[PDB]
């Protein structure tokens, strides 16, 4: 039933604004937390409970924290339109940023802020009766997102233990780039994140830019569009908790079905009817068409080509007016295709979910309104190509110690670079070994 | 404006429909009243 | 002669709700619990499935168990949900996670004492107890693991009764869950030791029934669960109504099982026919008998033409002649004589009951013991061997605590079951 | 009061967008042509 | 049941406009794709399905793609009257033309655009359940028609395999000409077309001009008239799929009946009651007169004289109020004539079709309204004269390599000219050998 | 004694539709299936062609097969189309391509099993089964290939019953299809081995009947199919009504076929006369006999004056004296004695039935076994030999997979059949 959201740094807070806008509009909570008197129900219902709690006077308040080291974005939330929705104590802000240094966030500055965050998360977890996981939003390219996200996940993993923690992560794009030191921060983040997360979903801004140029007709996209798409994805994945359906899906079954070996937990995400309003009325959108679409690389939100690898598991979430027989026929048709390949040790490759609530349309939004949608999370060996280019850029800079004095001044041993680079080398070798066919039957 | 969704494929809880003025795109599926108890119990459909 | 029902997991609770709808309709019980029937034949055996509460009311002798209350909240909101006794709903606070070891070992041992307490309270209230009835899926997590746990405990406590299960098993073409082979293998290992009779259904076969025979444009899980509830309520009909040749679950077991391991059966129900076609063909015993053996009307993917019948049973409901039944079963056995095992002189048992289900003139349910069940187990064992050689997802189960030796034992036992079916298929008099 | 006509549905979502000034000079804002148009479209209100 | 239309280049798109106007007017679809809301015939017949698919809101959309390298013609479609009929993705346009170079279309420029075309054709073919062929419209005299027609038919022939491909093709007229380099493009086109087409329909602009001068009384014809006549012919051949009739003809029956040997697949087309409104009320129009008409040389739409050859097979399509006895009496009368000769190895020379739907009248059109019409497709050895004249013009130009430096600079080996010229010479020898009359008595 | 009908291809389905119109009219069955007849004589043999569905209705025992549903949709849309059982309509998704090899080898083997399943389901319901009846054209593609395939399967499964076919064969004048000789030769090769008795009709003979005898100004396929339905419904009349000298299909075969390969027959029906003239001349056995032997009333292009009769049979319907029948058949045999083969002492069999077709006082259908059928087969063999020497269109058939040796075998078998007819025609006794 309940889930707690943790938003870290700039990308995570900005994506949080779009997420909570969407969750409000789907349940019908006004921006000030008061349910309108007209939104009546024939019978008493609980679906909001996943994301909101009531104080008893009937105000709604959400199960989230906003964490940042710079004030500006949180002060923007405090002075914006949603001022009354959040509890003011929940919005925690420091004095100064981690300046693109993982070392500054992890060692110097986050060490002061981390205990307030832990006290807030404890205060949330005490007001629950069926907590079933954490959702975390951050980017690994910047300093505070990497360093404080790792430190906070470590503390959560010791205090709460077995409870599942699912991360949504913005990785450095393969040729669009924003800062010079991105490879170092992403490697050092990924080293800590490897041990202390159950599934990690990867996003690249270049893919969402391509998707908004190609499918939508947007020449000049901006971060609000990307954040609204991410919010739609999160709403699709969490819809299985909130509404009636034929095949529900709890967050622990994702971890059980998608992860074959404990290090092999990085997954690809895609969404089918990303379409504009003018195109949407010229075409039918049957189950088999959107099922064929999600396997095409034109549907993906991460810049990787799955034709260069093998699938291990797929999880397909259908929401809206869909009937199971068409899902079964579609998956059997996908299985027939010759350009889609599964590793021979994974014969039962698919997980299905079916929910009756169709995707919501947001007034300022750019997606059309549609009766059905499907969302996919999938595990594939193609991801090894994504790590190899980051490792190559790391090797290029590190061969000459290009920036290391900043990291060493803020508290880090030089040895930590070599350890992380060796761990990522071992992850590459794991992806080489898992994909090798077993044919020694004699 | 908001309304309440119907439950043609199952379910028992009410669901919220947001902005009914916007007409959804895509093809609406083919539906009929033919169910399995109408077939397995109503043999007296014709009184010949 | 009263049966106690157990419904476990999502599939079991959903099929059970529809079953109790069908049974409450057949005995004319209002959703308030008041008897409103129109013949004494309905009342005189109401005890078989219902207990009587004070001032009119009847309550159904069923235990509902699940690890997350979502299904129970859905069934409680349904049209007949009120009839169920509040104390009979047992639930935890976290899901099975689709993991057999979790469902069997961690939350299983936590809940199992309260379910056993309720089952004993219900059993010791009976004046004479007949077998248990359990509905669950084998591919799931809490259904397979906790269902088989409860089955083992009831077999320890009531070893002289019969244990009968209806079970849903993974389709050959598309999986609904990645780890289905492990859960299926471990559950079949538990069942072949503990169970007396086990019934198996493929969702693919129900889809093919709906599309080919009923020509439904948009079938739903409600239709599949209605077909299952129809067969489940049909098997017990001779227990609870008069007839010219009475039959009983124990009598079924004695006639169906030649050797104690060979107890897995196929099911069918005959007067399925589309609303357009119904004007074109009247019901008769030859028509029912011809349709009854057509593999189109069988609820599993394996087809009889690849195997041989050891035994079969047909239960007829309605006013009909015994001559037509005996001579039809003789003619079918003689014309298809190569498909019947030759060292048994007569493979089919018949039974006749006077009272058909309302709105049908006649009906038959068919139970068949056929060697083609070996192909399903062989397929599951193949998928298990592909997954097990690579330890594909095994760390979850080992982290709960299972020894790999359980997996090797379950694989060996399934392989021996397949071998035993194959050996009896190719046996000869010599 | 949104009419259920096709063109109104096609252009209603575009009309309410929060990034209207950033669409100037593109094929979306030209109401006299279908999208992904190739010809010149002005970007100043006097020319538009 | 279904057929997919592919329109390439300028002639093919302009002929496509006439085709889809006509197909709309026969079914009754408004230019905006919506069925008339005040029409209540009640018998909502399936005949549209051959050419249209439904969205579900009751809009109609057509099974076609428009392919061009220059924008202007597709922008004319985008800004015209039929804007709402087509899906905007269906209308594909490049940046720059193939500049009358087959080499530029095939090697340099079409190679970038071709993958979009294949993705659209796949998306159409997936939304079918009884696809029974492709219809392709192009001219072989121009650069994009030659280069993209060859490349696209090759790719379609590998990917789709056995599915039939029927081309309607505008060839360079024997003395009317539009560009200097037409012989080179026609030779290079015909080399590819030999391997990768199932039936080829032959057209010459001089014949349709002559037909419009002699039968209609038009002194000053323009392309809209020619395109409307072509659309009528295509409608006549595809009418057998769409309406009830006495003797139907499936598209595979054309290939079985018309093609004796796998290379001898180039066919002549003609249409009988091409007549003006003022003449139409002075004459009865019986079956035998129009059957005699389709064999008169004043009726053909290709500039060839059939008196210089022998027929191998004829396919006669009757539409409208016709009775089989009149068709049988007409065919027997044709068979009696001494100036009509069939090869001695083809004794049963005729295929017949009889359809109940009379030809449609177009509001702006110039044809009269008539109760019956007949259309003929026929295989004849006379076609060898058209190739001989193209090859002679090629030999004159090629003796000095008059323009070849453009083609070699834009990417083509000089050797390809000699290979293609030898292949067309072999096709001439095939038509010489098949027309040999031999005495087995020996 | 019940017949099962099969209608194949466009020509077969349309003629079958007209046949079921004529038979449903003769027994007074409404298009809703309700009996509305006016004599018990209609009801007492309705079982021969109809099965009884519940609450009054009757359904016709026929299977319809085609590769594109256009014909199936046209017959279902016709005025009596509703009577047919929905499950009896079998269709594919792609055409025969007017190619025998495609219809026999590629799309044939895909659907054929479902047709045999339906035919067996229909056959095993009969209390005593008489022969099958099949209508198809030999010049087409799916008609020829699947008709001969189905004939082969039914002859394997029911070798002791009768196999009857009505077949349309290409006219020498009406060229409707370019590849007619190949399909005709391969189909006649299949029929002469598989069939027990085969009837052949030329469209040219029906056209000459309509124009010269009935003087119709503008005939259509409805008239030709009505004439065919009249003879088809007439041959079975003695099976289902009383008479002074009953006859049966097996008795017809025993009296008409001297040697097993000589089983191809000509058909005729006598009281065809225009509505204006009929008031001036009453029907009588001399008049019926004169029309019966006039070649103008015969449905083949070959003329009796070029051959000799081995045997002939006349079945009379109506109230008439047997004496007139006996003296007419004796007088016709004696007066035209040179055209009857001399080593048989009496060549004509007669039969008399009490019930004429409605609106006629009397009627006779004539079936004749004459050697002039050899001229038609010779013509088909000639067109094949002209086409085969040059490999005119063979690559389509070879691409489907046929070996060229099949064409030489089929040609050889047709040539030997023509030779055997010619040899018995010119035999002599010294
Ligand atoms: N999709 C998306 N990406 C963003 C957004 N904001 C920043 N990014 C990307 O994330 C990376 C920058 O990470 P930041 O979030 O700015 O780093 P930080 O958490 O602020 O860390 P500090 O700079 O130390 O405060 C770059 O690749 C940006 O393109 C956003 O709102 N949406
Ligand atoms: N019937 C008809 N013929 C046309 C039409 N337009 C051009 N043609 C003929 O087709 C040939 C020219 O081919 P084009 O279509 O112009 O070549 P293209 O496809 O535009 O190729 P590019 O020049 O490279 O763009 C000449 O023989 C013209 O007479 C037309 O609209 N109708
Ligand atoms: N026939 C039928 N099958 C079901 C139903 N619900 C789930 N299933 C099937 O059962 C399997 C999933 O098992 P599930 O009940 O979710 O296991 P659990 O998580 O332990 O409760 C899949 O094969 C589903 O297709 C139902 O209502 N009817
Ligand atoms: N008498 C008659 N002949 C027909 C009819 N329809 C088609 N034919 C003839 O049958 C031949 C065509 O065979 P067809 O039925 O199309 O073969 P199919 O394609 O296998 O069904 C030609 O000689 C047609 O003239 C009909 O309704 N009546
Ligand atoms: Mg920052
Ligand atoms: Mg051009």
């Amino acid at each position: 039933r309940e889930a707690i959201c943790i938003h870290i740094g700039q990308a995570g807070c900005q994506v949080g604004n779009a997420c909570w806008e969407l969750f409000c509009l789907e349940h019908g909570i006004q921006p000030d937390g008061a349910m309108p008197s007209d939104k009546t129900i024939g019978v008493e219902d609980d679906a909001f409970n996943t994301f909101f709690s009531e104080t008893g006077a009937g105000k709604h308040v959400p199960r989230a924290v906003f964490l940042d080291l710079e004030p500006t974005v949180v002060d923007e939330v405090r002075t914006g339109t949603y001022r009354q929705l959040f509890h003011p104590e929940q919005l925690i802000s420091g004095k100064e940023d981690a300046a693109n240094n993982y070392a500054r966030g992890h060692y110097t500055i986050g060490k002061e802020i981390v205990d307030l965050c832990l006290d807030r998360i404890r205060k949330l977890a005490d007001n629950c009766t069926g907590l079933q996981g954490f959702l975390v939003y951050h980017a690994v390219g910047g300093g505070t997102g990497s360093g404080l996200g790792a430190l906070l996940l470590e503390r959560l993993s010791v205090d709460y233990g077995k409870k599942s923690k699912l991360g949504y992560t913005v990785y450095p794009s393969p040729q669009v780039s924003t800062a010079v030191v991105e490879p170092y921060n992403s490697v050092l983040s990924t080293h800590s994140l490897l041990e202390h997360t159950d599934v990690a979903a990867m996003l690249d801004n270049e893919a969402i830019y391509d998707l908004t140029r190609r499918n939508l007709d947007i020449e000049r996209p901006t971060y609000t569009n990307l954040n609204r798409l991410i919010g739609q994805v999160v709403s699709s994945l969490t819809a299985s908790l909130r509404f009636d359906g034929a095949l529900n899906v709890d967050l622990t079954e994702f971890q059980t079905n998608l992860v074959p070996y404990p290090r092999i937990h990085f997954v690809l995400t895609s969404y089918a009817p990303v379409i504009s309003a003018e195109k949407a009325y010229h075409e039918q959108l049957s189950v088999s068409e959107i099922s064929n679409a999600v396997f095409e690389p034109a549907s993906m939100m991460t810049k990787c080509d799955p034709r260069h690898g093998k699938y291990m598991a797929c999880c397909l979430m259908y929401r809206g007016d869909v009937v199971p027989k068409d899902v079964n026929a579609a998956v059997a048709t996908i299985k027939t295709k010759r350009t889609i390949q599964f590793v021979d040790w994974s014969p039962t490759g698919f997980k299905c979910g079916i929910n009756y609530q169709p995707p919501t349309v947001v007034p300022g939004g750019d997606l059309a309104k549609v009766q059905r949608a499907v969302c996919m999370i999938a595990n594939s060996t193609a991801i090894a190509e994504v790590f190899a280019r980051i490792d190559h850029k790391f090797d290029l800079m590190y061969s000459k110690r290009a920036f290391v004095h900043w990291y060493v001044g803020e508290g880090m041993e030089e040895g930590e670079f070599s350890e992380a680079r060796e761990d990522l080398a071992a992850l590459e070798k794991d992806y080489e070994e898992v994909g090798a066919e077993s044919a020694d039957m004699d | 404006m908001c309304s309440v969704h119907s439950n043609p494929l199952g379910g028992s809880r009410s669901r919220l429909h947001i902005a009914p003025q916007i007409i959804p795109a895509g093809r609406q599926g083919s539906r009929d009243g033919t169910t399995v108890r109408e077939l397995t119990s109503n043999h007296y459909s014709s009184g010949r | 002669r009263e049966i106690v029902c157990v419904q476990a997991g999502q599939c079991g609770n959903q099929i059970g709700s529809k079953f109790w709808e069908v049974i409450s309709d057949e005995h004319g019980v209002d959703p308030t619990g008041t008897y409103q029937g129109d013949s004494d034949l309905q009342l005189e055996r109401i005890n078989v499935y219902f207990d009587e509460a004070t001032g009119g009311r009847y309550v159904p002798r069923s235990v509902l168990i699940d690890l997350e209350p979502g299904t129970m909240d859905s069934v409680r909101a349904g049209p007949y949900g009120q009839i169920f006794r509040p104390d009979n709903f047992i639930f935890g606070q976290s899901g099975a996670g689709n993991n057999w070891a979790k469902g069997h070992y961690t939350e299983g041992a936590e809940l199992i004492d309260s379910v056993l307490d309720v089952c004993c309270k219900e059993a010791e209230s009976c004046d004479c107890l007949q077998g248990f009835q359990i509905c669950h899926s084998l591919g799931g997590g809490t259904g397979s693991g906790m269902g088989t746990l409860l089955i083992s405990k009831l077999r320890e406590q009531y070893p002289d009764r019969i244990m009968m299960t209806f079970s849903i098993i993974p389709s050959p073409k598309v999986s609904d869950t990645v780890v289905e082979p492990y859960n299926t293998t471990l559950s079949v290992h538990q069942l072949v030791e503990n169970s007396d009779e086990s019934m198996c259904i493929d969702n693919e076969a129900l889809y093919d029934i709906c599309f080919r025979t009923l020509k439904l444009t948009t079938p739903t899980f409600g239709d599949l669960n209605h077909l299952v509830s129809a067969v489940v309520s049909g098997v017990t009909c001779c227990l609870r109504f008069p007839g010219q040749l009475n039959s009983d679950l124990r009598k079924l077991a004695v006639n169906l099982v030649p050797f104690p391991r060979l107890h897995f059966f196929m099911m069918g129900f005959a007067p399925l026919t589309s609303r357009g076609s119904q004007q074109y063909r009247g019901l008769s015993v030859p028509e029912l008998t011809q349709q009854m053996f057509d593999a189109k009307n069988m609820m599993q993917a394996a087809d009889p033409r690849h195997g041989r019948y050891l035994t079969a049973s047909a239960l007829f409901r309605g006013r009909m002649s015994t001559k037509e039944v005996d001579e039809q079963m003789l003619n079918v056995q003689n014309k298809n004589s190569s498909y019947f095992i030759e060292w048994i002189p007569n493979n089919i048992k018949s039974s006749v009951c006077d009272i058909p289900p309302k709105g049908l003139k006649m009906a038959v349910t068919f139970i068949g013991n056929n060697t083609c069940i070996q192909e399903m187990f062989r397929r599951v064992g193949e998928q298990f061997t592909l997954m097990f050689r690579r330890k594909a997802f095994l760390h979850w189960y080992t982290g709960e605590g299972m020894d790999e030796m359980e997996f090797t034992e379950a694989e060996s036992n399934m392989n021996d079951l397949v071998s035993e079916y194959q050996q009896y298929q190719d046996a000869t008099i010599e | 009061p949104v009419s259920p006509a096709l063109a109104v549905q096609q252009r209603l979502i575009t009309d309410m967008s929060s990034s209207m000034p950033l669409f100037a000079g593109t094929a979306k804002v030209q109401k006299y042509a279908i999208p992904r148009y190739a010809g010149h479209v002005p970007s100043f209100p006097r020319n538009v």
